[PDB]
């Protein structure tokens, strides 16, 4: 993801 | 039947929106409303006065 | 005592005085505008060769 | 003096009567850390409440005693009114009577437990306990009214037409900011950010805060969001990233008047407000169309008196006239009209005395306190 | 054979003239899912109506086309119907006239609504309307008495006299089964059971049928329910949950008695009971008192009977003495008397002909049957 | 809740 996450 | 042989009749709700409008207002509640405004005022002319 | 007591003769007719002001203030315009709502469709309806 | 404490699902203050701002402003979160402790040089303590857990939120399993404005776990809440008496107002219970704020319609269970933690934990010497929604008509020095409380945990519309509320009228919505906050990220998953943790939840509670707001029209603004630009806004991440959000700033407040999208069947805050003035008597619903009063944190959205006044304009007849009431500082007014309410001298005969409690048990609020 | 329905706010009966049980026997409710179908190839309906719509109402938002007594949507009136006769009864309307029943002084809007919708969509040969309340005493094999006829949309009082009803006396109050369904959810939140949506409302619905009951004291009953724990009894949620109750089983069914506890200010049926039987005449009065009945399945509760009868009687005068007949099949009575009336042999003459209606249009029910 | 929402 963009925000959170590394995706 | 309409729609086939009567074009000028296709669609008769843009040209006629007020009465939707107007339908959603109860008519004997208005004058009821806006006849004691009259009734009102006239008593505050007797009452200032005399 | 010094307002409702003492007051009491002419009280209820300056509030009588006062409500009328206020509701004229408020209402009257929207009325307008209401009445002349309704006399409008009366009009269009009647004045519509289409319906 | 006579301490004021309005416990929340969320955000809880505290108080002395006659002021006019609470002295104490800090949520009302435990958490404990999951995490073990390496570092022996300072205390670590084993809990921390209210505005030392947000410092240091990061590590803390961040958990709200109280849900739906029900006290989930007592044994955290304790914690909290710890908290409040000695670090916070750092002041000694058992010299001053306390009042507490409920929401209507709640377990028996609830309202029966603090009275007992009050007079044996606290041993304070007098108590009361006032409906959250009542209070707040006070602060806008009325009393005949119905007030639109909306905080986290209840939307309770209750119409108050003399000192006392009708209770047969008094309609409870549980869709608040709290289903708000789980909303707009299930939503805000389409943009690419991700937040699951509670931790995170925080952040995504004040983005609400401060963005959000209610749009006029949803249909149309909607068509507009679609052309892109003009709408979307950047914000600052406390990591340091920058998002940007299109359409969502209204459609999460617009779920308030249409709760199909939370997949509730009960109408939207809009209609239960005309489903609550039917009930009540025909005399009494002229003075309660031009007396609606809006309270709660819920209620700051930019915009929503006027969306308001719009919907209950096409579900109300024209005839009455519709006034909707939003005094700016609106967020405390449960606070204030208390304080107001703590300071007035008749309510000398209706605190509950510690002897009474003892000769009734906790049972005794049922009937004195409404 | 002569088909007997009756449409009702709750349940709708159906069967045929001289049987002496309706055939088909199933909620009068209508349902439209609220969620989008994900799996294709079903053939999933549109609308779902009855003990089908009762199975899945879960995923359903279920609407009752009448509410107190007036049909507030004629589209789904008729899909009702429609499943009545080709899925439930599984019957040709075009061979079998058809009996439905018409409410104590219903606006005269509605029955020839009734009327233009049966000889047109379905074409029954023969038709014949009559009152609920009249049939009531039927079935009880009476022709003159008073009727306590109470339901799930509406109550009326109707004092019967050879088959011909008074419209003067006909007293209408506003305490139905699902008022009190109503009534039972608002205080069992006080036990911590928080039910709001409509599926849910059916759940209340089997609980009262089951476990409330009617106090002959309501001061007895109170104290006695606090002392002790004899009362409360378990009851199963179709989720494996267990509840208990301790005090709703009488206080629910004590407001039919108690309006004020709703807060109508209309009182209850023991006074309004009494109130109609004092509008009819002196000389007849003497009859009325000794045959009144009760009906419908809001009269079903356990108590209710000996309850009614030791209130009225300080209510009437020394003299006179009171005899409530309760038959244990009044639930079915009104659509067993229709049954009663469609066998008669004289019951042709007043028969309403497809070709009778023709000439003489919608407007020949209000002066045919009345 | 106990019967009904998670409260
Ligand atoms: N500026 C704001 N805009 C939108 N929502 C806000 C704002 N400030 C606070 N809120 C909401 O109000 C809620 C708390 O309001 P309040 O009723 O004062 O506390 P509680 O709900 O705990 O009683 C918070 O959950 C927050 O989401
Ligand atoms: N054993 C019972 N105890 C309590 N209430 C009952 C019982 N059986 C049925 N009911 C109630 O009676 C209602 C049935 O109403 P009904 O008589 O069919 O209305 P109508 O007279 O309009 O057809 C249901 O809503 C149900 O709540
Ligand atoms: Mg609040
Ligand atoms: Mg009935």
């Amino acid at each position: 993801w963009x925000a959170x996450c590394p995706a | 039947t309409i729609r086939k042989h009567f074009p000028q009749f296709d669609n008769f709700s843009p040209e006629l929106s007020t009465v939707t409008e107007a339908a959603k207002l109860n008519i004997e509640a208005i004058e009821q409303e806006c006849s004691e405004l009259i009734r009102g005022c006239q008593n505050l002319q007797i009452d200032c006065d005399s | 005592v010094r307002l409702i007591v003492d007051l009491g003769g002419y009280w209820n007719q300056r509030m009588n005085a006062l409500k009328v002001k206020n509701i004229i203030e408020t209402n009257y315009e929207n009325l307008v505008r209401q009445t002349k709502l309704i006399g409008r469709a009366a009009l269009e309806l009647r004045d519509s060769k289409v319906f | 003096a006579a301490l004021v404490v309005d416990n929340g699902s969320g955000m809880c203050k505290a108080g002395f009567a006659g002021d006019d701002a609470p002295r104490a402003v800090f949520p009302s979160i435990v958490g404990r850390p999951r995490h073990q402790g390496v570092m022996v040089g300072m205390g670590q303590k084993d809990s921390y409440v209210g505005d030392e857990a947000q410092s240091k939120r990061g590590i803390l399993t961040l958990k709200y005693p109280i849900e739906h404005g029900i006290v989930t776990n007592w044994d955290d809440m304790e914690k909290i009114w710890h908290h409040t008496f000695y670090n916070e107002l750092r002041v000694a219970p058992e010299e001053h009577p306390v009042l507490l704020t409920e929401a209507p319609l709640n377990p028996k269970a609830n309202r029966e437990k603090m009275t007992q933690i009050m007079f044996e934990t606290f041993n304070t010497p007098a108590m009361y306990v006032a409906i959250q929604a009542v209070l707040s008509l006070y602060a806008s020095g009325r009393t005949t009214g119905i007030v639109m409380d909306s905080g986290d945990g209840v939307t309770h519309t209750v119409p108050i037409y003399e000192g006392y509320a009708l209770p047969h009228a008094i309609l409870r919505l549980d869709l608040a900011g709290r289903d708000l906050t789980d909303y707009l990220m299930k939503i805000l998953t389409e943009r690419g950010y991700s937040f699951t943790t509670t931790a995170e939840r925080e952040i995504v509670r004040d983005i609400k805060e401060k963005l959000c707001y209610v749009a006029l029209d949803f249909e149309q603004e909607m068509a507009t969001a679609a052309s892109s630009s003009s709408l979307e806004k950047s914000y600052e991440l406390p990591d340091g990233q920058v998002i940007t959000i299109g359409n969502e700033r209204f459609r999460c407040p617009e779920a308030l008047f249409q709760p199909s999208f939370l997949g509730m069947e009960s109408a939207g805050i809009h209609e239960t407000t005309f489903n609550s003035i039917m009930k009540c008597d025909v005399d009494i619903r002229k003075d309660l169309y031009a007396n609606t009063v809006l309270s709660g944190g819920t209620t700051m959205y930019p915009g929503i008196a006027d969306r308001m006044q719009k919907e209950i304009t096409a579900l109300a007849p024209s005839t009455m006239k519709i006034k909707i009431i939003a005094p700016p500082e609106r967020k405390y007014s449960v606070w204030i009209g208390g304080s107001i309410l703590a300071s007035l001298s008749t309510f000398q005969q209706m605190w509950i005395s510690k002897q009474e409690y003892d000769e009734s048990g906790p049972s005794i609020v049922h009937r004195k306190c409404f």
